[PDB]
This record gives structure tokens, C-alpha cells and sequence, in this order.
């Protein structure tokens, strides 16, 4: 299962999330707030046009599916700050005959806010092992994706959870490589910010 | 609605020992087909939950045979044989016998390893940042164990708390360490009025604080 990209929405607006895979199995939607647990929204079994909602989400969520494109949708209406969360889809089983919640997509980050989208400022952190990094400052909303050398440098990476200060997020990422390999073998951080349609690469060069 | 309650673990757990995670329900999860509608998941940081066990005791495709489910009625256990470094994360149980489906609050698992001193690296504000009137001094405290650590900043020898923001990782599933970022954010005006910037880590692996410094 694969989900649509991160969303920013205004208070009062609607959004429609997608989940691409439905002849036998259903689709469940699940909400998770940062650092909290899991809440079930509802299910659709497109085969038999069957839906069932958590009564808590009855007035919030509408589940539909396009059988031809094997895509399920969840429309969330009358959006509020409390709707800000990660939304997952997962497969729904059939009684004792199948697995249940057995394949989950990566999730979609939904932020409900009046604040404007702001791309990140990416600043290089340069000085047997050497540590480099990138400081990702002043972006809104979540998330950002940080890679090093487009994902070819993955050992020795630490990317930290963002913190929110004066309505803007900041995070840092470090990478540690053998000292003999930098700057001779280049090290570049790549910061993708889906909500602003922006990706920034910063090559780390000696000060 | 059925309420699902999980118990915490006595963390950290010891590698190679068996671990039992408890899940209790306010109502029976037995259905008229003779199956008990309880699932178990593992969630790693930044990832979606992964199914481990469905219908109380069926192991999911691709899951280690170290994981098994047991229980009856309102009382359930996920049993982990021979716990390993890769088992760290948050374990959830879920009931599907009645609408609405409900989850437990999660049980985090952490594992003991050998003590490891932090690798400490300090970075002054970039040329690039100083142009926008900001000055962030970044310190990484990487790959340490145990998680107990205190970070202090000093400016010209005096302790600074205002403008410090800390962020840290959950336990690493490969090396069982923790890592932390500490960032002192100043205006450029205040940054350029001081010379010495120090980040100091207090950790049981060193009698003395582990210190990195620079002079503007
Ligand atoms: C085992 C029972 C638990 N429930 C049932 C309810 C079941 C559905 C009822 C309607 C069915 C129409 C036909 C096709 C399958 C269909 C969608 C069922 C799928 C399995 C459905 C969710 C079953 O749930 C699961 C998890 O298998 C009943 C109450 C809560 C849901």
C-alpha cells in the first residue's frame, strides 16, 4: 500500500487522502498524533461497497474507493488543529479466512494551520572519524526528508526529531565518515520539503 | 467501546532472555467462530506499525519465529524468545471483535548493552546563517549508552540555558545506542559579543564532563 504526500490545510477546509493498493480485502484508516498511540477511523470493503466508521469520526471522515485504479480515499471535512496527525492505511481481512492489518502504507502527515508554508534554510556543519552535519531551520509544516549523497551514505547517519519554536520547525542531521575520505570524497546533505515543493542540497566543504 | 490496556516493560531488558508483553481487554475478544480477534504490531521510529500476530496466535508472513501470541478471553501476551537488539521499538495490541476497533497505548522495549561514551562534535554558526541575523551553535552527542546524559552550554565560561533546544533518537535497532542534538540559538548580535562557546556532556563513562569548545 502507498499513500499520498504530506498536506497543509486551513481550519474549516477539507482534504482527501489516497491509499493505492480490493476485490477480497478492505482498507482501514488509522490516526496517530506525534508521540501518541493509534486510533481507528473506519474501514471500506470496496468489493461489497461496505463501510463502517468509528462513531467519533462519523461527522469528520468519508471513505470511498476507485476499484479500477485500486485506490482508496478518505476525505476529512471541517478541519481543526486536533486533526493534525499522521494518517495510515492498512489492509482489512475477512473473519478467520485471512490476515488483518497485514500491510500498512508509509502514512501521510496532515497539518491544519493558518501559518504559511516556509521552505527550510539548510546550513552546513563543517569542522580516525570526522562528523559533519546539516542544520535545517525555519520550515513549516512537517515533514522534511534528509539524505546524504542522495541516500548512498546511510551508515553513521543520525537525523533528529524536529522541534517547533515560534511556529517554525528546526532539526539537524549528522553523518560520520572516515577522516581520510573528507573532503577528498564529497559529502552532501539533501533536504526535501514536500509541502513547499522544494529540495535543497548542501555540499559540506572545510571552513 | 472496548478499552485495551498494556503494561510497561521493566526496561531495559536483557538480550537472549524471554520478554512477555501484557494486553488486557474490558470485554471478551472471543467471537462465535471460535477465533479471538486480537492483533500485535511493532512500530519503529519514522515507520508504520508492522503486523506480528493476528487472530491472537497466528504469526504473520516474514516475522521471526521468536514472536508468539497467547492468552484467552480478556488477557493476552506477546512472547518474545531470545530478545535481540533488533526488537527495540513500541509494541501495540489491537482488538477487532467489536466496532470501533481499539488499540492499546503501546509498550516501548529498550535493551541493555555495554556502556559507550558519546562522540561529541561542536559546530559554530555557518557564514551562511550569520547573514540572516541568526547564529545557531550545534553540538552532537552521538552513539552513547546508557541514555542518562546531561548537556550544558557555556559562553565565556558562564552557563547558558535560555535558547537551548535538545532533540534525541530512540534506541538504535543495530548498535543499541542513543544519540542527541543540542542547539544553542542566539541572535547574531549576542553571538558576536562573546568569544568562547562550549558544549559539555556529563555521562557515567567519564569522571569529567566531555567538552568540545571553539573561540570565535
Ligand atoms: C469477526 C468479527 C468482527 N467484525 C466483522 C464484520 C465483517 C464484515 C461484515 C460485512 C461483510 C460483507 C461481505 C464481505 C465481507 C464483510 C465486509 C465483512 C469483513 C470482515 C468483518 C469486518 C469482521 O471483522 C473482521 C476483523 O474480520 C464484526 C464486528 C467488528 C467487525
Amino acid at each position: 500500500l502507498q499513500q499520498s504526500g504530506a498536506e497543509l490545510a486551513r481550519p474549516g477546509a477539507s482534504v482527501k487522502l489516497s491509499c493505492k493498493a480490493l476485490t477480497t480485502y478492505g482498507i482501514n484508516w488509522v490516526k496517530q498524533r506525534t508521540g501518541q498511540g493509534l486510533e481507528w477511523i473506519g474501514e471500506i470493503y470496496p468489493r461489497s461497497d461496505y463501510t463502517y466508521y468509528n462513531e467519533k469520526f462519523k461527522a469528520k471522515a468519508t471513505l470511498t474507493a476507485d476499484k479500477s485504479s485500486s485506490t482508496a480515499y478518505m476525505e476529512l471535512r471541517s478541519l481543526t488543529s486536533e486533526d493534525s496527525a499522521v494518517y495510515f492505511c492498512a489492509r482489512g481481512g475477512v473473519n478467520s479466512y485471512t490476515s488483518h492489518f497485514d500491510y500498512w502504507a508509509q502514512g501521510t502527515t496532515l497539518t491544519v494551520s493558518s501559518a504559511k508554508t516556509t521552505p527550510p534554510s539548510v546550513y552546513p556543519l563543517a569542522p580516525s572519524m570526522v562528523t559533519l552535519g546539516c542544520l535545517v531551520k525555519g520550515y513549516f509544516p512537517e515533514p522534511v526528508t534528509v539524505t546524504w549523497n542522495s541516500g548512498s551514505l546511510s551508515s553513521g547517519v543520525h537525523t533528529f526529531p524536529a522541534v517547533l519554536q515560534s511556529d517554525l520547525y528546526t532539526l539537524s542531521s549528522s553523518v560520520t565518515v572516515p577522516s581520510s575520505t573528507w573532503p577528498s570524497q564529497t559529502v552532501t546533505c539533501n533536504v526535501a520539503h514536500p509541502a513547499s515543493s522544494t529540495k535543497v542540497d548542501k555540499k559540506i566543504v572545510p571552513r | 467501546d472496548i478499552v485495551i490496556t498494556q503494561d510497561e516493560l521493566s526496561n531495559p531488558v536483557t538480550s537472549g532472555e524471554s520478554v512477555s508483553i501484557s494486553c488486557r481487554s474490558s470485554k471478551s475478544l472471543l467471537y462465535k467462530d471460535g477465533k479471538t480477534y486480537l492483533n500485535w504490531f511493532l512500530q519503529r521510529p519514522g515507520q508504520s506499525p508492522q503486523l506480528l500476530i493476528y487472530l491472537m496466535s497466528t504469526r504473520a508472513s516474514g516475522v521471526s519465529d521468536r514472536f508468539s501470541g497467547s492468552g484467552s478471553g480478556t488477557d493476552f501476551t506477546l512472547e518474545i524468545s531470545r530478545v535481540k537488539a533488533e526488537d527495540v521499538g513500541v509494541y501495540y495490541c489491537q482488538q477487532l471483535v467489536e466496532y470501533p476497533y481499539t488499540f492499546g497505548g503501546g509498550t516501548k522495549l529498550e535493551i541493555k548493552r555495554a556502556d559507550a561514551a558519546p562522540t561529541v562534535s561542536i559546530f559554530p554558526p555557518s557564514s551562511e546563517q550569520l547573514t540572516s541575523g541568526g547564529a545557531s551553535v550545534v553540538c552532537f552527542l552521538n552513539n552513547f549508552y546508557p541514555k542518562d546524559i546531561n548537556v550544558k552550554w557555556k559562553i565565556d565560561g558562564s552557563e547558558r540555558q535560555n535558547g537551548v533546544l535538545n532533540s534525541w533518537t530512540d534506541q538504535d535497532s543495530k548498535d543499541s545506542t542513543y544519540s542527541m542534538s543540542s542547539t544553542l540559538t542566539l541572535t547574531k548580535d549576542e553571538y558576536e559579543r562573546h568569544n568562547s562557546y562550549t558544549c559539555e556532556a556529563t555521562h557515567k563513562t567519564s569522571t569529567s564532563p566531555i567538552v568540545k569548545s571553539f573561540n570565535r
